[PDB]
């Protein structure tokens, strides 16, 4: 790849001579690191430091107006992934981004395993009906699969989704498409993630990845005193995460559990997001499930609420839902 | 050897000395010249008095402590820096032909100091002053400020103004020239006594020295080193008042405070000073603390209390 | 007398010229190139890339009226400008620091829109260079600031009802604005590297550009990079480039940081990352911070004003008061 480059043979030969390989770790080194390995001076060394640079990016220039107006050219600034309920397509503007982390939090029975299985059905409905014609990928790290609710719901599926025309769902093969992995550790997690996922979103089968939880293995091995090797461990997998999301065009959502709050936004809240602030800058999207069983229980039914903690473009609010023998669904007309 | 330096020279000699080597003069000197009349053929009347007069015009003679003494009664002086509480920690303001660096955290005070001293000089003196500012911490809004809060008159705030010049260098190369294009003015132009520069401000040296640090790399302390030995001529053999402001870094080991730049640099100037804000109760503000860590005519270790806000 | 280490000249043709007996700069011009390069064994085309590299080695007032000639750019925060002496300076680099979800990204895409005021209206009237590593720059917010901004503009042009307002809110369409804004995106940091090593010329061709924003520094140089030490001298080699850039080209440069828990005793207290020297870097530095349900924007380093604590919010139409 060096000689590529339209360079005179003496920087070539003394480049040669310097054991590198491509413009990449060319890139890596430094000034003084590449004046020490090579023994070459100032300008030359920018002059290869520019040749090099110039070829890897390229010399395209883009602006925000072609971004606006060619919608089929960047499809990740416009395209979203349907929740399967218009409520929360609404709440959400479309759906789920196809470049980035998006995280859902919450308590027990919140109904986080709930979405994650609407949203692994919803997935690989056709372009027109909000789906992406692509498998998912299920990770899971806590217990096992909920089989019989993946089950009830795509036996239930002509009933809860009534906007596709009924003679289209019926090609769709739902079980047949959905890939099940398991793990049990930390270095487990970060070895599926580095040499499993890539194979299977590269032949296409999968466009959807879910984390079941990423807190469970996490919160196991790690104490109060070893947070560095921590915060290495989830600074790596959240840049493995992203840059596969971005190669590939594909969703990643992560379900994660909560803590006790015995500055960060959370002040009049009782619990908050377990990994930490760490965690939280690898972040895009962040929602809140939550159910309120201490009080307005009496009422005879629970009350679910889901929030919008953060995000670049979606103001904080929230809006109400219940699960039924046939999905999650959002109550018309709560949205904050 | 070069040619047209020194009478007596002949252009058959110089190619006829090419019998021991070429590199310098230290070979026609540092050589037993007795051998040399019959090595290559030479009289030894004529090489004596040339290599007399050789040594003579490329060397320097000792000059007696009285004359000295009698020279610096009438060439050296003292600037003082506009603060008291600094005139009084290091006796009433800074010797011109000593090298000053003041060494701080992110902040604290440096460029403050520094831009608060070019105000005074260049006003309560009538002097000359330069600036090189490295890190772009030079805003002509503050040293505004600093005329207004000494005097009123626009016009004599405009003639201040006007004896302060700044440079910028972001990197080793360009500080360099610019150093040596004023030594060389101001060697030529000694014939003159007006328009001279007696105070010369470096804005931060770790910003343009770092980068070449760091590795198992020689040609960075090496640079390091010649603009140290730049610095110290300049202060020197000319009479100027030079300050220089570094980084101030944490020991892993012992946990004490140390200057940046390592034990080479640790050498380079004669005074130093350190400033330190007041954790606690007294924090922010201007209320910082000044300290001489460094000194050949003051004991070292001694503790003074500074503010930057009140001028 | 220049000596010959004060010169970027090739280690191997200066232990050459110490060799033969060269010191100084001063003699080597008084000499034909032909019989120093065979005395030195120094062939032609390094010989005279020698001679050449060795040829080719402003007064208050003037800094004070180009100062006052070039505005600052507004972030429709009226304290905020105080506070800051009326925006951000052209000239300087300005880093900003916070948690997540306190509103860096909408301050990036409010100065990106502000940066095209025309200058009748106070503003600059220029371009901007946006380049995100982490990939939150999205579309429908730019589109809504310009659109508020829009808004604002032509509300207060038909309050004053002067003419040339009109004539210039008359290009300043969205379109316009739109149109005028280089969007760039690096993923790892070799990426980053080299689109700096690439932006001056770019900003040679496109002179009228008069704002770069790198949308977050911490997430390329905080994952996968072992050796402190080589980030460290990359940081730093960034650093001393951007300002120059800044200066060279007539530039206000805005960077994104993340902030980190600091650990003492028992108590943790949230300090800015990437190390402590990160901090001289910086011209200007600001924090934005969480109290209650209040956003407070605190200066906490700058050579020109005094610390200061600043309230302001986030509402559909962008960065405000309050
Ligand atoms: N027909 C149904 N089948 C299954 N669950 C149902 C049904 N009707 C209502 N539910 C509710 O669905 C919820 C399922 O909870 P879910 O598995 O999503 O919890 P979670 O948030 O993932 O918690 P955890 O941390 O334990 O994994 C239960 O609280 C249950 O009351
Ligand atoms: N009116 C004022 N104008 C300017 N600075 C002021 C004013 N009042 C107080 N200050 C203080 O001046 C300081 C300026 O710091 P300065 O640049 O001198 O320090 P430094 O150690 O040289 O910094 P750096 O490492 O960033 O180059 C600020 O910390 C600020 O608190
Ligand atoms: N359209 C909108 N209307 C109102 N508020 C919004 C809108 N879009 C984003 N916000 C708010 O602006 C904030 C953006 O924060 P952000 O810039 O992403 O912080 P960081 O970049 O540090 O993560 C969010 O907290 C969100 O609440
Ligand atoms: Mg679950
Ligand atoms: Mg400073
Ligand atoms: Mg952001």
């Amino acid at each position: 790849d060096l000689d590529l480059l339209d360079l005179n043979p003496r920087i070539i030969a003394a480049i040669k001579k310097a054991k590198l390989k491509s413009v990449k770790e060319v890139l890596h080194f430094s000034g003084p690191d590449l004046k020490r390995l090579t023994n070459l001076s100032s300008p030359e060394v920018w002059h290869l430091l520019r040749t090099a640079s110039l070829h890897l990016r390229g010399s395209s220039i883009l602006t925000a107006l072609q971004l606006h107006q060619q919608k089929e050219r960047f499809p990740t600034q416009h395209q979203r992934l349907s929740l399967g309920c218009p409520v929360l397509d609404a709440l959400l503007r479309g759906g789920l981004p196809l470049d980035g982390i998006t995280e859902l939090a919450g308590r027990s029975s919140a109904g986080k395993t709930q979405l994650a299985l609407q949203l692994c059905l919803a997935v690989q409905f056709p372009r027109q009906h909000g789906g992406l014609e692509a498998g998912a990928v299920y990770i899971c790290t806590e217990d096992a699969f909920p089989h019989k609710r993946l089950q009830q719901l795509m036996a239930q599926q002509p009933r809860l989704r009534t906007d596709v025309p009924g003679e289209l769902l019926q090609k769709l093969r739902f079980g047949s498409q959905i890939f099940i992995e398991h793990v049990a550790d930390v270095d487990t997690l970060l070895e599926c993630v580095n040499k499993k996922v890539p194979v299977l979103l590269s032949r296409g089968m999968a466009r959807l990845v879910v984390i079941d939880s990423v807190a469970a293995p996490f919160r196991c091995e790690f104490d109060s005193q070893a947070s560095a090797p921590r915060a290495r461990h989830l600074q790596s997998l959240g840049a493995t995460l992203r840059e596969l999301s971005s190669a590939f065009q594909s969703p990643v959502l992560c379900i994660n559990q909560v803590t006790e709050a015995m500055p960060l936004g959370f002040w009049d809240e009782r619990v908050s997001p377990a990994l930490g602030i760490t965690w939280a800058n690898q972040l895009l999207v962040r929602l809140l499930a939550d159910r309120l069983r201490e009080e307005e229980a009496a009422l005879g039914c629970p009350a679910r609420t889901l929030r919008v903690l953060s995000a670049p473009h979606l103001p904080p609010s929230s809006c109400s839902y219940t699960i039924s023998a046939e999905g999650v669904r959002g109550t018309p007309g709560t949205q904050s | 050897l070069r040619v047209g330096l020194c009478p007596g020279l002949t252009e058959e000699m110089i190619q006829l000395l090419r019998s021991h080597r070429i590199k310098t003069v230290v070979d026609l000197v540092s050589a037993d010249l007795e051998e040399v009349a019959q090595k290559c053929g030479l009289s030894y009347k004529a090489l004596v008095a040339l290599r007399r007069v050789l040594l003579a015009q490329f060397s320097a003679f000792p000059v007696n402590g009285a004359d000295l003494y009698e020279e610096l009664k009438t060439s050296t002086a003292i600037l003082s820096t506009g603060i008291g509480s600094l005139d009084k920690l290091l006796d009433a303001g800074l010797y011109t032909g000593e090298v000053t660096e003041i060494v701080g955290g992110p902040g604290s005070g440096k460029t403050q100091v520094c831009l608060c001293m070019a105000a005074n000089v260049a006003h309560g003196l009538q002097q000359n002053v330069l600036y090189v500012d490295s890190n772009g911490g030079l805003t002509a809004s503050r040293l505004l400020q600093l005329l207004q809060a000494k005097t009123q008159d626009e016009e004599e705030q405009a003639e201040a103004l006007r004896r302060i010049q700044v440079v910028h260098a972001f990197d080793i190369f360009q500080m360099l020239d610019v150093l040596q294009e004023l030594r060389g003015t101001v060697a030529q132009q000694v014939t003159g006594s007006s328009g001279t520069v007696k105070v010369v401000v470096v804005d931060s040296v770790t910003a343009v020295v770092s980068p070449l640090l760091g590795g198992q790399q020689r040609e960075g302390l090496a640079l390091m080193m010649q603009l140290a030995r730049e610095l110290k001529t300049l202060a020197r053999d000319l009479g100027m008042a030079v300050v220089v402001t570094n980084h101030i870094t944490r020991d892993r080991d012992s946990g004490r405070l140390k200057p940046a730049l390592g034990r080479s640099w640790s050498f380079v100037p004669s005074t130093r000073i350190l400033l330190d804000t007041i954790e606690g109760a007294g924090a922010s503000g201007g209320r910082r603390m000044a300290c001489l860590a460094k000194s050949s005519r003051q004991p070292t270790g001694f503790q003074e209390m500074v503010d930057i806000g009140t001028w | 007398q220049r000596d010959l280490v004060s010169f970027p000249l090739s280690p191997a043709v200066r232990v050459k010229l110490v060799s033969a007996g060269f010191q100084t700069a001063e003699e080597l011009l008084e000499v034909k190139p032909s019989e120093l390069s065979k005395e030195v064994g120094i062939s032609k085309a390094e010989a005279l890339e020698t001679l050449q590299i060795i040829r080719r080695e402003c007064t208050a007032l003037e800094l004070l009226e180009q100062e006052h000639t070039q505005g600052f750019i507004i972030t429709f925060c009226s304290a905020l400008d105080d506070i800051l002496g009326g925006g951000v300076p052209l000239m300087k680099t300005t880093e900003i620091c916070g948690a997540p979800g306190v509103g860096k990204t909408q301050l990036c895409m409010q100065l990106a829109v502000d940066v095209q005021i025309p200058e009748c209206f106070g503003g600059v009237a220029g371009e901007a260079v946006f380049i995100d590593t982490e990939g939150s720059f999205m579309v429908d917010r730019v589109v809504d600031l310009a659109t508020a901004c829009i808004q604002h503009l032509q509300l207060i042009a038909e309050k004053h009802k002067g003419e040339e307002h009109r004539k210039a809110l008359e290009d300043f369409t969205l379109d316009n604005i739109l149109s005028h804004i280089y969007y760039f995106r690096c993923r790892d940091y070799t990426e980053l590297l080299a689109q700096v090593y690439l932006l001056p010329d770019f900003l040679s061709e496109h002179s009228k550009v008069r704002l770069v924003i790198v949308d977050g520094i911490a997430f390329p140089f905080r994952h996968d990079l072992d050796d402190l030490s080589l980030r460290t001298r990359l940081l730093n080699g960034l650093a001393q480039q951007m300002i120059s850039l800044a200066n060279n080209h007539r530039l206000a440069v805005i960077l994104t940081n993340q902030m980190t828990t600091k650990i003492d005793r028992n108590q943790a207290l949230l300090v800015p990352a990437l190390g402590e020297s990160w901090g001289h870097a910086a011209t200007i530095r600001l924090i934005f911070h969480w109290d209650r349900k209040q956003r407070l924007a605190t200066l906490y380093k700058s050579p020109s004003q005094k610390e200061c604590t600043v309230l302001f919010q986030i509402k559909p139409q962008g960065f405000r008061d309050t």
